[PDB]
């Protein structure tokens, strides 16, 4: 906010 | 039929009082924050995270566990190529070279069997495989459970 | 156990399998408790394996994704109105256990607020291990069951990390048979490499950005990129434009 | 000219633009004549440019592809029953001239049978040039029009090859403004390279085949691969399986 | 709506007597062979074919002609990467770096403007661009005719 | 019969  | 807005619906739903009731979630109402799909806070305050999982892979492979790695080939966040290279780093031997596996009459993706690990791509699926290729995702899951290679023909 | 049983969810169609959900305390001292959702296979498929499924993020909920828009039994209707059955639900063949993790994610919670600022792979896993041990004491009919752990994305960490504890734990009740990882972090360096190459081969960045990314990010981790790495990815982002990076050929949600 | 006008094709919907088709002899001695299909823009768009469109193969027809399943005004119904209008037909903005080339392709024909065993880029182009010069004498109202040449695939050869003759020809009547190439052969070596990389990045071949292809084909041309190149591609083919290589995420025709 | 069998229909149609009549094709019936989409013979008896078109490109660029290269990014026969590398060989300077172009509110593909040539990818389109992304194919064509760069926003 |  990075989503894996 | 594909709907990219699923996270919105979910959020609406889980934040419903009755749904939590039914779920037995937030029994006492003390979670005084809206339910969300992810936590930005934790997302943003992450600590430890080793750089490689390979060693664990080596360990568990040696321990004889069943290990399968899969990848939806139209995802760009953690893409197939990243996977191909990472697994490639294990240096395992190949038992069954890259081949097309079929679901019914269609190619569902491809797969390669190494000594100790099976790699499977799911053709046309994004990051959330069972979301974009539900039918194929299930086939994948059934074969893994059986410990059997993805079917050719 | 019976107390966790779900009767019917709002808007739920009638089905032939049971579900359970509830909390398990994984850290008494901190007051950390994880919420789970168990969706069982119909009788005709029992005794089926037990599969622990985990979503990534880190900070994303197994229930929200896994259970709600992926392999789970149902899908939520618009506006969160009700449910539809997932014709390809994985609970057609396994007892699927979805875990919101770590504490703070989904319905999982912590009594120590700072917990949410201190999460890491280690604790995540130890707590998960705890969760399991305890879970099985609550569902003792699952002891000894063939058991698997599976997830996607950041769960490329979670899955094998947990798997290793379980394996090493020498917990007799847990019959761990293996794990499966989908689109998962496996090795930062290689992953970074394959990522950029893939992007360039999908026409999503310039040649120069491809090169800038390789040079900026290669010694970094996905979760903790250097500032060079971030600057480079900011450019890539700009080049990518308004597409869904999790599904290149599908549309972005408009609401 | 008027004689080439088409009145209505079988099954054709009624439209607001004209079309012409017919033959132009490009080699009297050999008895080589090319068939063309001209699909004009409606009045409201005139005087629009003239665009020569060419399909590749080599040996594939501009009418069959270009005109019939691509940018052309219509699409053929099943069983070849009739036509539908292509809502995105390029003749909405240009006068589109489709050429079956070389002689022997489509409706184009040769009186010297061996012509069909001796085709090559050179003749193809010279004949095309001839075709044009002559065509314009038949449609003198097109002289001086802004003119473009465009195509895909093997036409990555045809287009710029023709373009160069036209350019160099110093033909005053032809106002060549440029050309556009889609998915086209541009440079064998680089193309071979990008091809294999792309395939590997789309999960269509093994690592070993990727490597075998690079080593087998790099000094070859697309049209004339060495026997090493072919052996390697036979393996790739086997790895690719039953997919449409011209559209990776679409289904193959079942009839 | 997409139908992969188009070549079959075409073949049926062009081989119709009336259609040829209307087309003024094979006036005298002397083409005593079935009409086909391609000629395998010529396909198989091809002669001369220079290895590189680059020099022509250099010539025409120098001559000031307008040159645009495009690519349907899901084609695997003459794929985008082949194109990126070939054009890359021209060594031209960049005037406008790789950017997303939009059709309406959606990204239609990407494009890069060099000094003397425009490169355009058409997102999700196979080899036959106007076949798989007809709407976007037309936009591409209109911009090229106008000599204007693919639109951002 | 390879078509580009
Ligand atoms: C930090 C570390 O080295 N490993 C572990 C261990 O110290 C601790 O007991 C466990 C529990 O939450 O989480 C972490
Ligand atoms: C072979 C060659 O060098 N170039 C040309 C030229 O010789 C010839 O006049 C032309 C006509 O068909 O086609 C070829
Ligand atoms: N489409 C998305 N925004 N996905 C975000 C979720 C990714 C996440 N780790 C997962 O477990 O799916
Ligand atoms: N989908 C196919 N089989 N396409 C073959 C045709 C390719 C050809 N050169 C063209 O001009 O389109």
């Amino acid at each position: 906010f990075x989503l894996f | 039929s594909y709907d990219p807005c699923t996270e919105r619906y979910s959020t609406a739903y889980y934040n419903r009082r009755d749904v939590q009731m039914a779920l037995h979630a937030n029994v006492t109402g003390a979670m005084n924050y809206t339910w969300a799909t992810c936590s930005d806070t934790i997302n943003t305050h992450w600590h430890d995270a080793p750089r490689s999982m390979l060693p664990i892979y080596r360990e568990l492979i040696a321990a004889g566990l069943r290990i399968w790695v899969f990848s939806g080939d139209t995802d760009a966040v953690v893409p197939l190529t990243a996977t191909r290279y990472s697994i490639g780093a294990l240096g395992l031997p190949t038992t069954t070279s890259w081949y097309p596996w079929y679901d019914d009459q269609e190619v569902g993706g491809w797969s390669q069997v190494y000594k100790g690990l099976t790699l499977v791509s799911v053709r046309g699926a994004g990051h959330e495989v069972p979301l974009h290729r539900p039918r194929q995702a299930l086939v994948l899951f059934q074969y893994f459970l059986q410990g059997k290679p993805m079917p050719g023909q | 156990h019976a107390a966790d049983r779900i009767a019917r969810l709002p808007g739920q169609p009638a089905v032939d399998f049971d579900m359970y959900s509830g909390y398990i305390t994984v850290d008494e001292g901190a007051g950390r408790s994880l919420f789970y959702l168990l969706q069982e296979a119909p009788e005709d498929a029992q005794p089926a394996p037990l599969v622990l499924w985990l979503n990534g993020g880190p900070g994303c909920s197994s229930v929200a994704y896994g259970a709600s828009e992926e392999l789970g039994a149902f899908r939520v209707k618009p506006r969160g109105a009700g449910l539809v059955l997932n014709e390809y639900r994985w609970n057609k063949v396994a007892n699927v256990l979805f875990l919101d993790s770590p504490a703070g994610v989904g319905f999982s919670y912590t009594n120590t607020s700072s917990d949410i600022y201190t999460s890491g792979d280690n604790r995540t896993a130890h707590d998960s291990y705890a969760f399991l041990a305890k879970w099985f004491e609550r569902f003792p009919h699952y002891k000894y069951r063939d058991f698997y752990i599976a997830g996607e994305s950041y769960a490329g960490h979670y899955v094998p990390e947990l798997s290793q504890l379980v394996h090493r734990s020498k917990n007799p009740v847990i019959n761990l048979k293996g794990f499966m990882v989908g689109n998962g972090l496996i090795d930062d360096y290689h992953d970074y490499v394959g990522t950029f190459e893939f992007w360039w081969n999908h026409g999503i960045v310039s040649d120069d950005t491809y090169r800038r990314l390789k040079e900026a990010c290669l010694h970094d981790s996905f979760i903790h990129p250097s500032p060079a790495c971030d600057a480079a990815t900011d450019v890539a982002t700009a080049e990518q434009g308004n597409i869904d990076m999790y599904s290149l050929y599908t549309p972005v949600c408009n609401i």
